[PDB]
RNA sequence: GGAAGCUGGAAGACGGAAUCGUUAUUAAGCGCCAGGUAGUCCUGGACACUGAAUCC
RNA sequence: UUUUUUUUUUUUUUU
RNA sequence: CGUAGCUGUAGAUGAAUGCUAAUUAUAGAGUAU
């Protein structure tokens, strides 16, 4: 009776900003009904950064190979910060994120700063969507023969053994 | 009482998921062999997700006479007190069937 | 009971007091090999590995100490160590 | 008594050449193939180069090259349990041939293109 | 093959068909 | 060349030897009768048969 | 999950007391696979060889 | 077989 | 087929086989020391 997948059991792709999936003190949401979709809350943000630059020279030597190097050794980073989370530098700031309707699930967050730069440019990212358009027509004829069938032999067919050759 | 009449067996919710995964592992043979032949020409060993709900692994011996998952063989289909009243009632004869042998 | 944990941890550090040495010439038994099994480390495989390089027989008696015959034999355990 | 190859001396693992006298088991000829690369690639004529550190002969008796000549050799003799009775293992020297011969690797003895053969 | 009989079969086994398998331990 | 011997000559420059080129014609017909696997990447698929 | 190389100083020579039963190709040893619809047991099913003694 | 061999035995079959 | 017969080693006071930086095979997935 053990388990199915061991991937669950492993920390996946970095979120950059981490947040508190549980919510305390959240909203209602509202809207984002009919869509069904990635529905649209208000929580807090918590950015955090690492800056090598305060280690030790011990600690340093040993991570700087590991980070600037071909490949990627423990992931590039040390274990948890036992010692160095005195060089750790952390700033609490409001974000959002989104989420699934029925999979509950957390895709991404902004920072509250990158919220007021979408809406000063709404003009430029408005305009942006007419170039779309005009290729439309033209992808719409090269992606309609993306299909690949064998060559049809009945041809509503005959029943050639010997006879019929003189109907022919 | 009144044994059972073994050609219609009773409802089983259990019973019949087990046939619904046949049906759609066989219209999905053909997309499993794709699978394993794109991996192989490249040289690389990855993950099939898809094929956890349609694999052939998911189905498994079950008893027509019933609908239990356990003591079913692939000879005669029925459990043990499935095979019991077959052959009690007299229709395995023809078949060639002589109880006279240990 | 528990007291047999700790002396038989003498037995440990002593083979520690034992070392500095290219290898324990000295044994118990008169074949080589079967001596060279008692350094840590060595095994069955590995004893006669080493005695491979010697060009010797494989039931060959010890022969006499040499300052230059050490040198030879403590060069092919590094080797066969690497695995 | 404990003779190897049972009472008709069966040997299922080594192969014959048709030039000059000499035979050896599947388990050199990982070794020997990896060994005469820089011949092979010249024949034919980066991601191509990759196992030009396998060549050097001594890294082959490390602890690396060790492992390294196992994962190639799948130990094809070992089964299945269930593969008992008629269901039996057979000589795969069928296999082993036919890249032994298409590499045009040469012999030891006597340097010769394909000549290699089942036996 | 987890007890001493059973495994041992496939080394003897395996000795038959032309190969030299240390037998040794277990 | 003399009379007889006018292909022989010929074959030896092209680089024909009585070894090789001997085992390729035997080869030619057997994969003409026979199937055309020959141990390739990704063959292995084809052979099971469907369940 | 199964097997293998290397390495090896895991806990055992206790007890001639006592409890589980065998109507001889019995008992005691050793070796092989058939099914369990991918792998996956020291139990159960099933075949073959050596095969002693006693007052039962 | 005095130019002959160079060797252990199984659980269906010469109908 | 296994203990063979036969025949070399040590006429074992020291043959217990589990523990594991590490690979072999099935499977869509059995991973980290």
């Amino acid at each position: 009776t053990r388990g199915f997948r061991w991937d669950l059991c492993q920390r996946g792709r970095r979120r950059w900003v981490h947040i508190n999936y549980p919510p305390r003190n959240r909203s209602t949401v509202q809207m984002l009904d009919e869509s069904h979709e990635k529905l649209v809350f208000v929580c807090n943000g918590y950015i955090d950064r690492l800056d090598p630059r305060l280690l030790p020279e011990r600690l340093r030597k040993r991570l700087e190979r590991n980070r600037k190097a071909a490949l990627t050794r423990f992931d590039g980073k040390l274990p948890w910060g036992q010692a160095v989370e005195s060089a750790i530098k952390r700033i609490h700031t409001p974000c959002l994120a989104f989420a699934q309707a029925h999979s509950h699930h957390l895709l991404e967050a902004f920072s509250m700063a990158e919220v007021l730069e979408i809406e000063k440019l709404i003009p430029e990212i408005r305009e942006a969507f007419k170039a779309s358009k005009a290729k439309l027509a033209e992808q719409e004829a090269q992606d309609k023969f993306t299909r690949h069938v064998s060559v049809d032999l009945v041809d509503l067919k005959e029943d050639p053994v010997s006879f019929p050759f003189t109907l022919k | 009482l009144n044994p059972p009449p073994i050609a219609f067996p009773s409802f089983n919710r259990r019973c019949q998921k087990d046939w619904l995964a046949r049906r759609a592992f066989a219209e999905n043979e053909v997309n499993g062999r794709i699978y394993k032949n794109v991996y192989q020409n490249l040289g690389f060993k990855g993950p099939i997700p898809i094929l956890n709900k349609v694999g052939q692994y998911r189905i498994r011996m079950r008893c027509i006479s019933g609908g239990y998952s356990r003591g079913i063989f692939r000879f005669t289909r029925m459990a043990r007190m499935g095979m019991l009243q077959l052959a009690r009632e007299g229709w395995l004869k023809k078949y060639g069937y002589r109880p006279g042998l240990f | 009971r528990q007291a047999k944990k700790q002396t038989k941890l003498a037995a440990k550090n002593a083979r520690k007091m034992k070392e500095s040495k290219g290898l324990l010439l000295e044994g118990k038994k008169t074949a080589l090999c079967m001596n060279l099994m008692q350094n840590t480390g060595i095994a069955w495989y590995r004893s006669l590995q080493v005695c491979k390089h010697l060009e010797m027989h494989r039931r060959a008696p010890v022969p006499r100490v040499t300052a230059g015959f050490r040198e030879k034999v403590t060069q092919a355990v590094a080797v066969v160590k690497l695995g | 008594a404990r003779r190897v190859g049972g009472i008709g001396r069966r040997c299922f693992l080594t192969l014959h050449c048709s030039a000059c006298s000499f035979f050896f088991q599947t388990s050199d000829a990982i070794k020997l193939i990896l060994t005469q690369q820089h011949h092979i690639l010249r024949k034919k004529g980066a991601s191509k180069f990759s196992l030009l550190p396998l060549a050097d002969a001594s890294l082959l008796l490390k602890r690396r090259g060790a492992l390294v000549l196992r994962s190639l050799h799948g130990d094809p003799l070992v089964g299945s349990r269930r593969q008992r009775g008629e269901f039996a293992p057979q000589a795969p020297t069928a296999e082993m041939a036919k890249m032994l011969n298409k590499s045009c690797v040469p012999c030891p003895r006597c340097k010769r293109e394909g000549r290699w053969e089942e036996g | 093959c987890m007890n001493k009989k059973n495994r041992l079969a496939l080394r003897k086994r395996r000795r038959r068909m032309g190969e030299r398998v240390s037998l040794r331990y277990r | 060349m003399r009379r007889l011997a006018s292909p022989s000559l010929r074959r030896l420059q092209e680089g024909q030897t009585p070894h090789s080129m001997r085992k390729s014609a035997v080869a030619d017909a057997r994969k003409k009768i026979f199937g055309y696997a020959c141990g390739m990447p990704g063959e292995e698929q084809w052979v099971r048969p469907l369940q």
